[PDB]
């Protein structure tokens, strides 16, 4: 079984240029199409690149002459470096797997294996890391408590619960742009009332593009 | 170019009845071997597109039975003979007659039809942390929640606020089909200072009369 894993994804100024990777792992990749395929705010792809294991290439016009993937059969590796970069190339970039080279119309089978995606973002705005503040539960069953993760720039965040333990009743909710251009979102769970004195509960937030990592204890006031 | 249209936009269905999605090709997707180029990808709520269906009709390993293609030519159409809840999702058709080359179709989006849950309603205080440094954020939690439809009214010592508050929503969860929804008010420290009684007032089919939930500063 094959694993794709992208990376490189991050905030650039427009006009400029980003390198992504996807390393392949479990078996050779080095047979296979694979592609390149962008996604806008999680809803549509665009096919955008390909590369088969000859090395030949191809583009969508949007992109031909700006866009250059490239591989490394024997880092198991493919790549897409971007130049002069607009705000239409934000999103997040998924490496797939394709069929070998040369052979779909014997042997097609689909695009089986998809990467996780590594997000760009295209913008002359700074990182800035987030403020975490508690949601702290109600003195007043089932309770509910979270934080409130705001003030950063550019997306994601990720928010767990206790190192990852608490999972059940947990809603992370999108982000949403403030009119200042600053990202904000609230994670919130919902635990036994009974448990509030007794059971710690921390979110641990992390906004990798600022290098913030921050847990904060959520307690009754 | 090769142009990928879809059919509807999004639907929601009742889990055990049927949804139908369509794909039409501006160019047909038949090679001389027989074959129709035509694929169908689902993205759930977090999760990296995976394949459904490949050539037109053939679903992929692991894809139970209730998923099928059928088509030639320019139009396809994918059926779920009956839908249930982790269906949730965006569909989408992509051709691969043009492989290396591909084209995704625009998506459709699958909503699941459930029955009407009241909104779990909570409010939370700005934190003594963020108060300092200038602003107030008051949030309201309204949770696992069906139909949609929501609304939110937040009152400032009995006046009604307006321009000051933004909604996030959840995607509709895979397991039970709620949605849980957020009501952040932002007002300056000055401001909060300023008055006393905090309220959201949530009205929602679920509910016998819209709820409030408040706190005295």
């Amino acid at each position: 079984e094959v694993q794709l894993v992208e990376s490189g994804g991050k905030l650039v100024q427009p006009g400029g240029s980003l390198r992504l990777s996807c390393e392949a792992s479990g078996e050779s990749v080095g047979d296979n199409d694979m592609h390149w395929v962008r996604q806008v705010a999680g809803k549509g792809l665009e096919w955008v690149s390909s590369i088969g294991s000859s090395g030949d290439t191809y583009y969508i016009d949007a992109v031909k002459g700006r866009f250059t993937v490239s591989r490394d059969k024997g880092r198991n590796s493919v790549y897409l470096q971007m130049k002069t970069l607009t705000v239409g190339d934000t999103g997040v970039y998924f490496c797939v797997r394709g069929p070998e080279s040369g052979w779909f119309y014997h042997y097609y089978w689909g695009l089986g294996v998809w990467g996780r995606g590594t997000t760009v973002t295209v913008s002359s705005a700074s990182t800035k890391g987030p403020s975490v503040f508690p949601l702290a539960p109600s003195s007043k069953g089932t309770a509910a408590l979270g934080c409130l993760v705001k003030d950063y720039f550019p997306e994601p965040v990720t928010v767990s619960w206790n190192s990852g333990a608490l999972t059940s009743g947990v809603h992370t909710f999108p982000a949403v742009l403030q009119s200042s251009g600053l990202y904000s979102l609230s994670s919130v769970v919902t635990v036994p009332s009974s448990s509030l004195g007794t059971q710690t509960y921390i979110c641990n937030v992390n906004h990798k593009p600022s290098n913030t990592k921050v847990d904060k204890r959520v307690e009754p006031k | 170019d090769l142009l990928m249209t879809q059919s509807p936009h999004s639907l929601a269905v009742t889990p055990g009845e049927p949804a139908s999605i369509s794909c039409r090709s501006s160019q047909s997707l038949l090679l001389g071997n027989g074959r129709n180029y035509l694929d169908w990808y689902v993205q759930k709520p977090g999760q990296s597109p995976q394949l459904l269906i490949y050539l037109g009709s053939n679903r992929a390993s692991g894809v139970p039975d209730r998923f099928s293609g059928s088509g030639s030519g320019t139009y396809f159409t994918l059926k779920i003979s009956r839908v249930e809840a982790e269906d949730v999702g965006f569909y989408y058709c992509m051709e691969a007659r043009q492989t290396p080359r591909l084209t995704f179709g625009g998506g459709t989006k699958l909503e699941i039809r459930r029955t009407v849950a009241a909104p779990s309603v909570f409010i939370f205080p700005p934190s003594d942390e963020q108060l300092k440094s200038g602003t107030a954020s008051v949030v309201c939690l309204l949770n696992n929640f069906y139909p949609r439809e929501a609304k939110v009214q937040w009152k400032v010592d009995n006046a009604l606020q307006s321009g000051n508050s933004q909604e996030s929503v959840t995607e509709q969860d895979s397991k039970d089909s709620t949605y849980s929804l957020s009501s952040t008010l932002t007002l300056s420290k000055a401001d909060y200072e300023k008055h006393k009684v905090y309220a959201c007032e949530v009205t929602h089919q679920g509910l016998s009369s819209p709820v409030t939930k408040s706190f005295n500063r």
